[PDB]
């Protein structure tokens, strides 16, 4: 089974007006089909920018990022066809309902929305009846979750869920990783995890600690 | 345009306060551009009104035919048929109660004359009402023109050559008040010339003949002027404020970026979005320059075309789509991550 | 001893287009001098709906909020003298740096901003160091503390915290509820603290949980 | 204005682009302007560069004095001392190789002219050298002058009357070419009117002395239209813009709303900032107004004070003040709740 996501030997570094931030350390990082490996470490280790190149939301440094059934495509396309984000924060576009946070991906995947996936998906999420709400009548966990659920509408198979349940109550926490992990079997997603609840590793197949820019 | 087309919805106070910039602009120049049209005609009108295809001068240097310096004897009169002689004057005309310096045309007698003026040629002098009123004179009195006595046959309307309104009168009176054996300064031609010119002729187009006027030239330059940096001016400023509305876009684009989408969809976005607000604008604003300056022909001189109005307008959406153009490829050059930066 | 906070048997209903919600169903809480009180209940039970309008962000559709102390006085006068606010997101104003974001308030309190009280405020939430950062350079905990940072910035008598610890690691959240304990009792505080870290009651003095915009 | 003013080191390319399009209108105005202030002097230069302070003109019906129908009597010539007597006509100009009507103004022999115009009054006829060249003629030369037989005295430079550069002549020449024994057409005095007028005379300050001319007032109407437009579309467009620009500035006002900014803190903040970005503005467009308008002072008329450029500088910049306004207004009249509902 060859790997869905190569992250061989890749750093970050930016500058810091004068000097540097090692922002990644050369990470390295081999994601398989239906894997969902969680993420851990202290605030600012680390744990995003792992998911940005992940994310080929930026060119690494050094060291190379590569999907796999992928190679011979941009960026952006390769985003576009192949992966799934839940942003750190919900970045909901602000003229859109709940339902057309999920539908206007569909839209620029170049396919007709499909109403009934995003009612569906909105459900599972915990938000059923909810599709019509502006951002603005939607409380911070209420937000996470389109943001979730928005993730889930493709047909990806990287997914990278950046601390998805911070604004959730445990309950709903546990259901969305629960949901994560679900998902990532079913369809045998590779599936990247940050989160600080380190009791949700109980759902993680394996899991990347991360301490000043390094995994351990 | 999925997103495009509902942040309009979302938020409809705010794209009609965009469409007002673009439209107050697109006013702007449809008024300025016909009110500067019109000041051309106040040397102009007149031959305009009398609708010439060609119109063939006299000069003896071979130099640029001139209002000034050009007349047609009664034998050159022939070798053009199908032509009538046009006399062009300016000279002292004086009442009982005033005077002034006024352009006196002459057409050979029973003339129709332009709609624009209304009329036929008849003996003697048809005044502008206006001037009439100045000089305080009737059709039947006796006014001095070029120091001949002529008889007012009757009043007219306004048209306009050099600056003041002319004066209709039959050739042999326009003889008499310019003092000469000519029988005109031009021949009128309605058709296409079917002859040649002497080596001391020359026809003009009618847009030409305006080169003969000479106090024309003296302006052109002044007009054109204006007729520039208006233009000028406002591409610029309309490219650079459309630059800064999309802009108003990066944070909403770059997270469509980081989603996947392509640069030219979010151009495609972006551009059908600006479509809108432009379209609605110059429409509206070019229909208020219509109205509001049909509405304001007198006591104000406003000459306004077709490819006066839907001209600019067509103007103002083209650069403005090229505004939102410069915004949009300015976000998408960019890596996501650094322009989810700007979202804060 | 009379209470800081008056809460004071209060709603919010919201227009639903054609319906209404009612986000806040008849609040009643009183907070006392140096109490701690935190605040819990599932994802959209009304938990960000009390703290806005203890915060004086909006007015309560029925019942009354008083702050004592500040009776006679309009409704920003009160939270620039006597609230301290940290924001569920982080608000950070995206042109100043990691040590403006809080002399800026100082600023608009209407003093000379203190450069060094800043620093010290930063270097507690564990942020020596980086007051230079720009908004777009620190990380999502980063940012949350700046958040927690600014609010301490004052001489605030009500202190209303919204899921400060989200974004942290175990660790820091830890440090962040203890120092906001202490500084409730080392200034006699009334605080308000918005918590799904069900594990961080035992620095709470009592706690509201709230489910369909009721207490409990 | 702690924020305000650090907005604009952190983000130094967006403020410039504003205050180009705020400095691209101020030249548009600057330009246009003067533009038409020079179209204006094409019939006023020339009385203008004579700097009369008071003129006593001459009607019998007690009517508005004009500059066609008025003259001076040798004797009514004494009745004003410190006084030097005017003539203005207009007439036909002829050389052996060309024509054109031509303003003639006369005065005294040795009258000194304006330095505008440079020497003095000599005997015979003084021609723009403009003019000269057109007739192409010489200092020497015979022209034909209202008839008249002219030697020209030599050449100057070109002021104006209505429409035409004028020529200078003494005043026995300028009697002679207009036909009268009159001595002038009106009087100019330099000082104050120590004396006062009879029934049929009326002294006017040079403002009103160009009420006088005939040509002044038939166009003073379309100068005026185009100076009005321009300041109406301008203003509005302006405070449009500025609105829309502080109302990107919401959600960091509604922030600071929240933490407790007072609404004059936040007024003053956003006009604070925008002071800076429009002063910048208006001082550079103003900038390239005068050095771009003294560049371009011919081949184009252009008339350009002081009053003409700080003039629409300090009303772009209190208007632009005004459009900050109303954005901060709009937002901090709400519940800093529902502004951070912009937030997103
Ligand atoms: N654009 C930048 N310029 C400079 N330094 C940066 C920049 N972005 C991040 N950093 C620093 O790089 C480190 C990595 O940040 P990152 O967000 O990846 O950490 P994290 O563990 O994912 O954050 P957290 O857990 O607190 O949400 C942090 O220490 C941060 O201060
Ligand atoms: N402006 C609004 N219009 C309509 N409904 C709203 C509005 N704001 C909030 N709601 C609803 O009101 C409820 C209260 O939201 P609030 O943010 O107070 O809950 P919360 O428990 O603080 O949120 P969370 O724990 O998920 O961050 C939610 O159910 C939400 O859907
Ligand atoms: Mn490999
Ligand atoms: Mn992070
Ligand atoms: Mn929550
Ligand atoms: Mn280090
Ligand atoms: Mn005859
Ligand atoms: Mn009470
Ligand atoms: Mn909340
Ligand atoms: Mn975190
Ligand atoms: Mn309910
Ligand atoms: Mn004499």
């Amino acid at each position: 089974a060859a790997p869905v996501l190569s992250i061989t030997n890749a750093s970050v570094v930016y500058p810091d007006g004068i000097s540097t931030v090692t922002a990644l350390d050369s990470a390295n990082v081999e994601i398989f089909p239906g894997e969902l490996v969680a993420i851990v470490g202290e605030s600012g280790s680390g744990k995003s920018t792992l998911l940005s190149i992940a994310g080929f939301l930026q060119e690494p440094t050094s060291g190379t990022v590569t999907l796999h059934g992928a190679e011979g495509l941009d960026a952006t396309s390769t985003r576009r066809e192949h992966i799934g984000f839940v942003f750190q924060q919900p970045n909901l576009l602000g003229s859109l309902t709940a339902r057309e946070q999920l539908l206007i991906t569909d839209h620029l995947r170049g396919i007709k929305p499909r109403k009934d996936r995003a009612d569906e998906l909105l459900a599972r999420v915990g938000l059923k009846g909810l599709g019509g709400r502006r951002v603005a009548q939607l409380s911070g966990g209420q937000r996470q979750r389109v943001n979730i659920a928005r993730a889930l509408m493709g047909n990806p198979q990287l997914l990278l869920a950046d601390e998805p349940t911070s604004a959730l109550d445990a309950r709903l926490s546990k259901e969305i990783v629960e949901l994560l992990r679900d998902v990532t079997k079913e369809f045998a997603l590779a599936t990247l995890m940050v989160t600080h609840d380190r009791s949700q590793l109980a759902y993680a197949d394996r899991f990347v600690e991360m301490a000043d820019g390094k995994a351990l | 345009m999925f997103l495009g087309i509902r942040d309009i919805r979302a938020a409809a106070g705010r794209f009609a306060l965009i469409a007002s910039v673009v439209g107050l602009i697109t006013l702007l120049i449809v008024m300025l551009t016909g009110l500067t049209q019109g000041l051309g005609k106040q040397n102009t009108s007149a031959i305009e009104a009398l609708a010439p295809h060609s119109v063939v001068f006299t000069t003896a240097g071979g130099s640029s035919p001139e209002f000034t310096s050009s007349e047609i004897s009664e034998q050159q009169a022939e070798r053009w048929k199908d032509s009538t002689p046009l006399g062009v004057s300016q000279t002292r005309i004086e009442s009982d109660q005033n005077a002034n310096t006024t352009a006196v045309m002459g057409l050979p007698e029973g003339t129709p004359l332009p709609d624009s003026v209304g009329g036929f040629i008849e003996q003697g002098a048809l005044l502008p009402a206006e001037l009439a009123d100045f000089l305080h004179v009737r059709a039947g009195d006796h006014i001095t023109l070029g120091g001949a006595t002529v008889t007012v046959a009757g009043t007219v309307k306004t048209e306009n050559y050099s600056h003041t309104p002319v004066v209709w009168v039959d050739t042999a009176t326009w003889q008499l008040v310019s003092h000469t054996k000519a029988v005109g300064t031009v021949l009128l031609l309605n058709q296409e010339p079917t002859i040649q010119p002497q080596d001391n002729e020359v026809v003009t187009d009618l847009k030409g003949a305006f080169q003969a006027m000479p106090a024309y030239k003296s302006e052109r330059s002044s007009l054109l002027s204006m007729q520039a940096f208006l233009y000028i001016i406002s591409a610029l400023v309309t490219v650079a404020f459309l630059t800064v509305w999309t802009l108003q876009r990066t944070r909403d684009i770059a997270v469509l970026a980081a989603l996947g989408a392509s640069k030219r969809y979010l151009l495609i976005d972006a551009l059908g979005q600006a479509a809108i607000i432009l379209a609605a604008g110059v429409a509206l604003g070019a229909g208020i320059g219509a109205l509001l300056g049909w509405l304001i022909a007198g006591s104000v001189p406003f000459s306004l075309g077709w490819v006066s109005v839907l001209g600019p307008a067509l103007g103002i959406w083209l650069l403005g789509l090229i505004g939102a153009t410069i915004a949009v490829r300015n976000v998408t050059k960019v890596d996501p991550q650094i322009a989810l930066g700007a979202t804060a």
